[PDB]
RNA sequence: GAAACGGAAGUGUUUUAUUGACUUGUCCAUGAAAUUCCAAUCUUGUGCGGAAUCGAAUCCAUUGCAUACGACUUUA
RNA sequence: GCGAAACCACAGCCUGGGGAACGGGCCAGGCAAAAUCAGCGGG
RNA sequence: GAAGCUCAGACGAGUAGGCAGGCGUGGAGGUUUGUGACGAAGCCUUGGGCGUGAGCCUGGGUCGAACAGCCUCUAGU
RNA sequence: UCUAGUGGGCCAUUUUUGGUAAGCAGAACUGGCGAUGCGGGAUGAACCGAACGUGAGGUUAAGGUGCCGGAAUGUACGCUC
RNA sequence: GUACGUGAAAUUGCUGAAAGGGAAGCAUUGGAAAUCAG
């Protein structure tokens, strides 16, 4: 994967690929998914399914309409893109499993890194995904020195 | 194969000559080193330096090498040396010792030496010698021996390039 | 002696940082209108004789040795004569058994290696 | 010709660009400067002449905004930091850490009544301008184009001085004491052959 | 500025002037 | 504590330069007390030296000193040349620096 | 350990009694050295084992004096 | 939810001056604080 | 390395154009007991070195079967 | 003896006949510019100096020394509100 | 791993570092941080 850990002593990993999401969306989703709690996860993709919250555009954010549940994340332009949603709750499931299969505490699970590329373009712009969740945890010169047992005689 | 031998450079050796002002038995501020801003008066006349001391038991400064670069040759009143044997002073006298290897380190090397055991008798016989013959003359005149034992240092409003020394 | 180089940075090609199809390897301005040709004040600099190093310290390394490249034990072995003036240099493509018997012996002959550390 | 952290000018009788050439010469040098009493610079030319000098800085305003075209800075500090901020290169960033180094002030805050003010003689009044020559104050020059604190600046200057002088009395009745006991003292024509 | 007009003659003015005031000699000179 | 300061305070000022060229290879250095060039003919040859402060400690020390010494008088204010080891940064105009009193000659 | 005063930005000033120093005003004794020619204040810090400390805002909802959406005025 | 294309040296505040064509880059100034939403299309 | 060594002096912008010496590429003849699965060529590189420059040598990583120096010939260079 | 490239124009000076409100036109000559970077004149196809290998140091030209800006808020004598 | 030898650039995403008040890129001189070299 793309970064130094998933090291099986605390990770577990989940991907897609050539999922027929848009690619722009499914990064945001990332973005912002990116770092909370594995359960706290959850919850928020069924506040973004069910319009209780939403995902905060940022660097594709053209058009977006301003909206007041933007406000947690400090940025004025918020959307609720389902569809991407879906692919990523699908995803916390399998790599919720595979935590399950390696045998980690579940409690305690974070989204330590998630990635979306784009893939082979067939339009529209299918996506790669990738989740990983893990758990958290000179010298003394001849005259500096004579002068370093001169002060050490002094004290003494 | 070629080890070219350097030309016979045509570079003599010749007495340095020294400043005016800088004559045995004058009083100088020192500038550099472990004892910048004391006033030491100046025993001999070396090939470079000047075999200088602070009388050791006014301000503790020892018998020194000095450069002459790095003194200020003040017009205080000139304290005899006539009455001390200057000779015993030569460079070899100073030097230091050899050292045997490129790198010698670490507090086991501070704890010798120090002004203890490295330090000879014979040397304090000379210090002491030197004081025997010099008290007397800084006694004579008067804030001399206070003048020695004090410090210079310069002073807002302070400006050395009027300031007669 | 000392070795001296009369410029360090390289002469890089103008505008060769500006796109990716104009290449760092040095080309000669042709326009006629080129600020760069006539040498207008501010403007990069341009390959000339003058910047010719001293042919007593060119070709040297820092350390006032010359690069000669090694292959097999042969080359080394003609080096003997010139341990003070060249220092071996062992090609990328020397197998590593190759590699430590050229080395051998060229610290026997005492003739420098600058990548010996492989 | 001896630096300070801080230099505190007083800038009462001190020409404006003839003060500000000053200051932009030290701050650039690296020097922290405080200019207090502003509302009494002077300027060269008789006050309607400077009147018309700055009411045709007020015509210059952009017609598209105004609210983007220049600002016309009434207060007389802001009017002396005008001028040296002209004669400094403020589109940088060493210009920009000299205005960062100025201070000016109109009337001596309690912040600095208390420290020494030092006068700039290459830009005195009467040692530049000849007698008869018409000048025209900046505090009054600002008082008729808008600023609009003249009078309370004055107000609080009156009363800074009397607690200024109040202070000089008991610094001279004490000055005056020490000086009686200084030449009480024999010693001290025993060290006049060294001129003190 | 502080006048009706602007002191800076343009590099035109610059340009021209010195031209006329030779025209102005050669008159003389006929 | 006022028995120290056996240097004499200075600015650095900017390089010696024309209009539109600069040359980092000497400094302009202003001596503070020294009003012309016949009085900077005294710290002519003096050393002088930019000390500054740093964020890594080597030596355990957390001061860093550039070497320099004065080399001609700059004019007729009383402002002199100097040519730093390290020519010295452009940010350091206005800087202090201290102006060492030895070589000596007096 | 206390009094007085300072509002222009009070960045403090002063009165103090106190304690403990220090104690060149003046004259003496000890010690510096082979660093043997130049190269105190400032706060985090991180914790120390002992003290006491017990707030708000937004989303969700509501209002309509406001409103394209934000925002704004309420309620909760 | 689906989802283009034209176009693209690089970019995008303003006044004056830069022989011309005076300009968006130069000079001298005015100045200059992220991210955006909707109108008017002035340029 | 007579195509070599050495000493001395002056000189140094440059369009069309004139001249000289070099760098690089594919293939051919000759040579180097030439390099290589104990890793050829290629590719990457905040690694190092050389040349005024065209370019060249090398460290580390990836890679898996061929490749290069010299003297000449040649050109879909 | 043979053999490439060029056969324009602009700017200013000096002459110079026709000339008119006024410019304007006419020739001949000169240099500079095309191939030319650098310092200065705020900036500039022609103004003022200066004709260029890589550097170190020293000294100047033109132009400058209040600040921007390196360099005297120098000295002396006047004029000007 | 059949979207299969080698896998370049343009181009995109993540992490780390740094910079940014109406551009940037480039050059000279050094400072700072990283990293080498003799």
């Amino acid at each position: 994967y793309s970064a130094s850990p998933a090291l099986e002593t605390k990770c577990a990993k989940a991907r897609g690929a050539y999922l027929r999401t848009h690619f722009k969306n499914s990064r945001e989703v990332a973005f912002t998914i990116n770092g909370m709690s594995l359960k706290k996860a959850f919850i928020f993709l069924d506040n973004v399914k069910e319009h209780k919250q939403a995902v905060p555009f940022r660097r594709f954010n053209g058009g977006v309409g301003r909206t007041a549940q933007g406000k947690e994340f400090g940025v004025t332009q918020a959307r609720w893109p389902v569809k991407s949603v879906k692919f990523f709750y699908d995803l916390l499931k399998n790599a919720e499993a595979n935590a399950e299969a390696k045998g980690l505490d579940m409690d305690k699970l974070i989204i330590k890194h998630v990635q979306v590329n784009a893939a082979p373009k067939q339009l529209s712009s299918p996506s790669h995904i990738e989740i990983i969740v893990a758990e958290e945890e000179s010298r003394v010169s001849l005259k500096q020195g004579a002068k370093a047992r001169n002060l050490a005689a002094r004290k003494a | 194969y070629r080890e070219n031998v350097p030309k016979k450079a045509r570079k003599a050796v010749r007495p340095t000559k020294l400043r005016a002002s800088l004559a045995p038995g004058t009083v100088c501020i020192l500038l550099a080193g472990r004892f910048r801003g004391k006033r030491v008066v100046v025993l001999s006349q070396l090939e470079d330096t000047l075999v200088v001391t602070g009388p050791y038991k006014v301000n503790g400064v020892p018998i020194r090498r000095v450069n002459h670069r790095y003194v200020i040759a003040t017009s205080a009143p000139k304290i005899d040396v006539s009455g001390v044997s200057v000779e015993k002073f030569t460079k070899a006298y100073f030097a230091k010792q050899k050292r045997s290897g490129p790198v010698k380190k670490d507090e086991a090397f501070f704890a010798e030496n120090a002004p203890k055991n490295a330090l000879p008798a014979e040397r304090i016989a000379d210090q002491k010698a030197v004081d025997a013959k010099l008290l007397p003359a800084i006694k004579a005149i008067p804030n001399m021996k206070e003048y020695l034992a004090a410090s210079f240092a310069l002073s807002n409003g302070d400006r050395p390039h009027l300031m007669k020394f | 002696v000392n070795i001296i180089k009369k410029r360090t940075k390289p002469f890089k090609r103008h505008q060769s940082d500006r796109f990716k199809r104009v290449g760092e390897s040095w080309r000669k301005p042709r326009g006629i209108d080129s600020c760069v040709r006539r040498r207008f004040r501010g403007t990069i600099s341009m390959p000339k004789i003058g910047y010719g190093n001293n042919k007593k310290t060119r070709y040297c390394m820092p350390n006032g040795l010359k690069a000669f490249l090694v292959r097999n034990v042969s080359d080394v072995e003609l080096l003997l004569m010139h341990n003070k003036t060249y220092a071996a240099e062992i090609a990328g493509n020397v197998s590593a058994r190759k590699r430590v018997e050229i080395v051998e012996k060229a610290r026997a002959l005492g003739v420098k290696v600058t990548n010996a550390g492989a | 010709s001896e630096f300070q952290k801080v230099v505190v000018i007083d800038a009462k009788g001190h020409l404006l660009g003839r003060l500000a050439s000053v200051v932009a010469k030290q701050l650039l040098g690296g020097q922290k400067v405080v200019v207090v009493r502003c509302e009494e610079l002077n300027i060269s030319g008789h006050f309607f002449r400077n009147k018309l000098k700055y009411l045709a800085y007020l015509r210059k305003a952009c017609r598209y905004n105004p609210s983007r075209g220049a600002f016309h800075f009434r207060a007389p500090s802001r009017i002396f930091q005008k001028a040296v901020r002209g004669m400094l290169p403020h589109k940088t960033a060493r210009g920009q850490a000299a205005l960062e180094h100025l201070q000016a002030v109109e009337g001596i805050p309690p912040p600095f009544d208390k420290q020494k003010r030092v006068v700039v003689p290459a830009a005195l009044r009467v040692l530049r301008l000849k007698p008869g020559r018409k000048y025209c104050t900046v505090g009054r020059l600002s008082s008729e184009v808008g600023w609009k604190y003249n009078d309370i600046v004055a107000k609080l200057e009156e009363r800074r001085k009397v607690k200024s002088a109040a202070f000089y009395q008991a610094k001279l009745a004490k000055q005056k004491k020490i000086a009686s006991a200084k030449e009480a003292s024999p010693v001290n024509q025993k060290l006049s052959q060294f001129g003190y | 500025s502080l006048k009706k007009k602007s002191k800076r003659r343009t590099t035109r003015l610059r340009s021209r002037i010195e031209k006329k005031a030779a025209e102005s000699k050669r008159k003389q000179k006929r | 504590a006022q028995g120290h300061r056996l240097y004499v305070k200075a600015k650095h000022l900017s390089f010696q330069r024309s209009k539109h060229v600069i040359h980092p290879g000497t400094s302009i250095v202003k001596i503070e007390g020294c009003d012309s060039k016949e009085e900077a003919q005294f710290y002519l040859g003096k050393r002088v030296c930019y000390v500054y402060k740093s964020s890594k400690a080597v030596r355990g020390s957390k001061i860093r000193v550039i070497w320099g010494t004065i080399a001609r008088p700059h004019g007729n204010s009383g402002a002199v040349r100097a040519r730093f080891v390290h020519n010295l940064p452009a940010k350091t105009f206005g800087s202090s620096l201290r102006v060492m009193l030895y070589p000596s000659n007096i």
